[PDB]
């Protein structure tokens, strides 16, 4: 029984304090879709560069938005697919751009009337298409944020898909979780998807900012659009669940010392471990709150942290075999 | 292929009012932001306003906020900037820009339109030839002059064979002298060119709808 | 508002040489700056934008760089034709506002003026003044000083002169000089020199004419 580890560091300068990052990887190079807002906003595509993020265009200018906008990216081997889509403030606005280079996007805006998830809370996230019987979809999903009473499993996460790139939203995904409790409120869901395997990553607790545990499940199909997940537990004693990632179909799933992460553990298939122990040299601590895999391919991933300044530490993880 | 042309410019008396115009073509007029910069003689640009396609979105620089007002039509692909109250300061060279596609950056800009305040009125330049002198010593080449002399206000367009003539020409920009302006051009020919060919040079001033040409022939007897 | 600060302004430097003015910003202002130029007689031109992109058809060896408050931009192998006004501006915010400009001049092999003489024309003195003319074309390098002779002695008054910016052609500055006076002051002398003094030679250039020639 083989494995093979390499742990790399690199960093990278953004002159950009994004409110919110979003990386994603096209061709060999990674991208980071920032957002900028204090009256005027910016959504910035950047690229890696040797050293430095290089902003290449702000999407958002094309706007006739009104505010901060839920953000959607798909990546696919051909091309990128962004939406801005317009948050409730009643049927959903969103603005398309494509490109196959990462570099000249195309703009376009779409409207889907009477949309699926007219009463859900959405939260912006990067996503890959959803293999389905020689159909891709790509899934803009969204949670009821907390459900007083009535137990019922219709729409407690609730998805509206599409097989045409981002055009038309026409295909109901339904999702069945089966799980509840009264005060418990989910937040930041995000589909983290592999081939054809379908699965959710969200935090649960009373409402936002006392947000503290991670969880996450695994999906399975029912029929050919609606699944049932059951939740996969990854809890370890004195250890705060963090993120989770795929790689040669085993999990690798990251952790923290407490909630103040001053440490963050990597895992691999539950079996061998890695310490990431941020090197502090500001007055600010240091520490991996912020960090998230980003995957290559089956054999390397990045592992991604912001600190002080706007200074991504970036550890290159190799493991295989 | 981009192109842009300013129209509406001239002389205006202080506290008074003018529109500026700005056609565009050779591209979707509807599918870009646009924009206002301006240039004080001896100065550097200074940003005015830009406008987003469907003018929901408007900017101004603070100074201009409650002078200037932007607009455009693009049902006649043309852009706007109405002024008034100018003072002394608004004298300036005016461009009318197109932000490029993704960038908050002027990607093409038009060659602007002049405009001046100043309580003084239009005057109509002078012109006098100025060929060489009377007992001329011809060489390899030979030079004639143009002299502009008195006009108000600025711009002056001023060519050569109505632009047939290119290398060797010389056109100096024009100096102030009491609220009157003085420009000259010179230019540079072989001895076998002239005066054996006609050499002109051709004059105009928009302010007052002045057109001059003036004929360069030796001094002597006619 | 934003203010933009510019060093240097004025930049005179050989071919083949490197090049990199900086901006500097009042407040972060982010990836967003921008680079013109602008050729004389030329309306602005866009070189560079978020800080470090060619905008397509911009020459290699235009670059720009720079992080947060400051920037740079850089020229490899400056040319001929790349005598001009270069300048940034920021994107961030409204205003966007622009920089104080940067001229820049090319070095070159210097030259004696070409000067020539011109008396008043015979349109001119029907409206009572006489103009003398003198044109002293493509020289280098940027300084000359002309003196204006009247039958032996220096004139003070009555003198415009006009300087042309650096040629694009052939890196030669070009100069006219003109002198105007009462055409009864025209008419009470002869002879009338233009006088010219040039690196190029320890001795003036001079041509003149009297006035029945
Ligand atoms: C300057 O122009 C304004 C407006 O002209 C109109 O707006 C332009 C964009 C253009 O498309 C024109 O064809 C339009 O008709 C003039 O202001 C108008 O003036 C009339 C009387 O002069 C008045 O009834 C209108 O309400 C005015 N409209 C506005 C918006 O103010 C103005 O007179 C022009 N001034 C000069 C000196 O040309």
């Amino acid at each position: 029984r083989h494995v093979f580890i390499r742990t790399e560091l690199s960093f990278i300068k953004n002159n950009v304090p994004c409110i919110r990052d979003m990386f994603f990887i096209y061709k060999r190079e990674l991208y980071n879709i920032c957002l900028d807002d204090l009256d005027e906003t910016h959504i910035y595509v950047q690229k890696k560069v040797k050293d430095s993020w290089i902003t290449l265009n702000d999407l958002f200018k094309e706007t006739d938005l009104t505010g901060r906008p839920h953000i959607f990216a798909y990546v696919d081997v051909e091309e990128i697919i962004i939406l801005l889509c317009e948050d409730e403030e009643k049927d959903m606005t969103c603005h398309r751009f494509y490109s196959n280079d990462g570099k000249e996007y195309n703009n376009s805006e779409i409207t889907i009337s009477d949309y699926i998830l007219k009463d859900k809370l959405l939260s912006s996230y990067v996503s890959l298409p959803l293999k389905i019987e020689n159909r891709e979809y790509f899934l803009i999903c969204g949670v009821s944020p907390y459900k007083f009473k009535d137990d019922n499993k219709k729409d407690d996460i609730l998805c509206m898909a599409s097989h045409d790139k981002g055009e038309t939203w026409g295909t109901k995904i339904v999702i069945k979780y089966d799980n509840y409790k009264l005060g418990v409120q989910y937040f930041f869901l995000r589909p983290y998807i592999s081939k054809n395997d379908l699965s959710f990553h969200f935090y649960v607790g009373d409402n936002i900012n006392n947000v503290k545990n991670v969880n996450f499940i695994e999906c399975t199909h029912e029929k050919d659009l609606e699944f049932v997940c059951s939740n996969r537990d990854f809890l370890k004693d004195n250890k705060v669940l963090q993120d989770v990632s795929t790689l040669n179909d085993e999990y690798i799933v990251s952790y923290g010392n407490d909630n103040n992460f001053a440490e963050c553990y990597i895992f691999f298939n539950n079996e061998n471990s890695i310490l990431i122990k941020p090197e502090k040299y500001g007055n600010t601590t240091a520490g991996c709150y912020g960090g998230t895999f980003v995957k290559i391919d089956e054999n390397r991933t990045l592992f991604i942290y912001s600190s002080s300044q706007g200074i991504y530490n970036i550890h290159t993880i190799y493991y295989a075999n | 292929n981009v192109n842009l042309l300013e129209s509406g410019g001239g002389l205006v008396q202080p506290g008074g009012s003018l529109n500026l115009s700005c056609a565009a073509s050779g591209f979707d007029f509807s599918r870009y932001w646009m924009s206002w910069a301006r240039q004080a003689p001896g100065k550097g640009q200074e940003w005015i306003g830009e406008i987003n396609p469907g003018s929901s979105t408007i900017k101004y620089t603070p100074s201009l906020k409650d002078k200037f007002i932007i607009s455009r039509d693009n049902a006649k692909n043309t852009l706007y900037l109405q002024m008034s109250k100018v003072s002394s300061e608004d004298t300036a060279l005016y461009y009318c820009a197109r932000y490029g596609s993704y960038v908050y950056a002027m990607d093409y800009w038009g060659p602007g339109t002049s405009v001046t305040v100043s309580s003084a009125k239009t005057t109509a330049p002078s012109v006098y030839p100025l060929a060489p002198v009377c007992g001329d010593t011809t060489g390899s080449s030979v030079t004639l002059g143009c002299l502009v002399k008195g006009y108000f206000p600025e711009p002056v367009t001023l060519t050569w064979n109505s632009g047939s003539l290119s290398s060797g020409v010389h056109t100096f920009p024009a100096v102030l002298q009491s609220d009157l302006y003085t420009l000259s051009s010179s230019v540079t020919v072989t001895s076998s060119t002239w005066p054996s060919q006609s050499i002109t040079c051709n004059v105009a001033h928009p302010a007052s709808s002045t057109k001059v040409d003036k004929k360069i022939e030796p001094r002597g007897p006619t | 508002s934003i203010v933009m600060t510019q060093t240097p302004k004025f930049l005179l430097v050989s071919a083949g040489d490197r090049i990199t003015i900086t901006c500097k910003a009042s407040q972060s202002v982010r990836n967003d700056v921008a680079w013109y130029q602008q050729k004389p007689g030329q309306s602005p031109k866009l070189l560079i934008y978020f800080a470090s992109n060619r905008y397509t058809g911009v020459p290699d060896r235009f670059t720009g760089s720079g992080s947060g408050t400051d920037f740079t931009f850089t020229i490899s192998t400056v040319q001929a034709e790349d005598l001009a006004v270069y300048f940034c501006q920021q994107g961030y915010t409204s205003p966007r506002t622009f920089g104080g400009g940067t001229k820049l001049e090319i070095k070159r092999a210097d030259a004696a003026p070409t000067v020539s003489i011109f008396p008043p024309s015979s349109e001119q003195l029907t409206s009572g003044g006489a103009s003398v003319v003198c044109f002293l074309n493509n020289f280098y390098p940027k300084d000359i000083n002309v003196k204006w002779k009247i039958d032996g002695s220096e004139r003070q008054n009555g003198v415009l002169n006009s300087w042309t910016d650096q040629d694009s052609k052939d890196s030669t500055y070009s100069m006219s000089s003109t002198l105007t006076l009462t055409k009864d002051e025209y008419e009470r002398h002869n002879s009338y020199t233009c006088e010219a003094t040039h690196k190029t030679s320890t001795s003036p250039i001079v041509k003149s004419f009297n006035r029945n020639e």
